[PDB]
């Protein structure tokens, strides 16, 4: 009613935020690699 | 609870798919950047060598 | 008259589902708008909760949190499973006899926490608002009914004169008419006839 639903939704939201942070880190790594290759 | 747990498992599968897609996009981008830099450096070096050869030919003719 | 009637109807609709929606929003503290489960709350009858549990077992058993917490005048059997599975479960529960609380206005049209907050604000404000509206209506009546009645008497007189003007008989830029008055009232009628502009 409260605990399981709220905790599962918060855990899925935290997993989505961590996945977005990892994707942004990989995108920044690819951009820095392309910049170093161009230089 | 079971349906929220199944949706959380599907969200974890989607997060793994998103991380895999980001990794594959970064790999393809690095490959394309390496190919473009290789083609550009080869074209520039060949142009410099050809200009040197043509200038040496005109200078030897002179 | 619009505002006081609206405030009274709002107070009635707020008091109709005040405590049960509060208990439902208290029990719904984990999936109010969580993107894995809907919320079919039913302020329903007495312990036919096994008959609704038949439809809940027709839904998922390790899901579909479906129970009546308190305020048992309407037992607040809230059910929360899924989106589509909860849609099928709400259809099957309504087949067994159940109804999602779709109230009018915004209390059955907004999120239940905000609906409960707006209903609590309306129930807190509507009493003093209805009292002040009744006081303003009474003062407006006591301050304007005399002028309204004088205007109504003058309008009745003018409309009676207008209706009487239709019953005349003209004479092509001339007018003639017949009537009946008492011979005992012939003196005041003759005084009024002499009081005319011509004594015609």
């Amino acid at each position: 009613l409260i605990k399981s639903l709220a905790e599962k939704e918060k855990q899925l939201l935290e997993r989505l935020e961590a996945a977005k942070k990892e994707a942004e880190e990989r995108v920044k790594r690819a951009e820095a690699e392309a910049k170093a290759l161009l230089e | 609870s079971k349906l929220e747990a199944i949706l959380s498992q599907e969200v974890e599968a989607e997060i793994q798919a998103l991380l895999q897609e980001a990794e594959a996009k970064a790999e393809a981008v690095k490959r394309e950047a390496e190919e473009k830099a290789k083609a550009l450096l080869q074209a520039r070096e060949r142009a410099l060598e050809a200009q040197y050869r043509a200038a040496l030919r005109r200078a030897e003719s002179a | 008259t619009r505002q006081k009637q609206e405030l009274e109807e709002e107070l009635a609709l707020a008091q109709a589902y005040l405590e049960p929606l509060e208990r439902l929003a208290a029990l719904a503290h984990g999936l109010d708008k969580s993107p894995f489960l809907r919320v079919i709350p039913f302020l329903l009858t007495e312990k036919e909760l096994p008959l609704v549990e038949e439809a809940l077992r027709k839904a998922l058993e390790d899901r579909y949190l479906l129970a009546h917490e308190a305020y048992a005048g309407g037992v607040a059997a809230l059910v929360v499973v899924h989106r589509k599975e909860v849609d099928q479960a709400k259809a099957a529960l309504s087949r067994a006899g159940v109804a999602e609380l779709r109230l009018p206005g915004a209390l059955g049209e907004l999120p239940l926490s905000e609906a409960a907050r707006r209903l609590k604000e309306r129930a807190e404000a509507a009493p003093r608002e209805l009292s002040e509206v009744r006081q303003h209506l009474a003062k407006l009546a006591r301050e304007s009914a005399s002028t309204l009645q004088s205007l109504w008497t003058r309008a009745q007189d003018e409309v009676a004169r207008l209706k009487a003007l239709e019953e005349l008989a003209s004479g092509r830029f001339g007018f003639a008419l017949l009537g009946y008055v008492p011979v005992k009232a012939k003196p005041k009628v003759e005084e009024a006839l002499a009081r005319h502009k011509e004594s015609v």
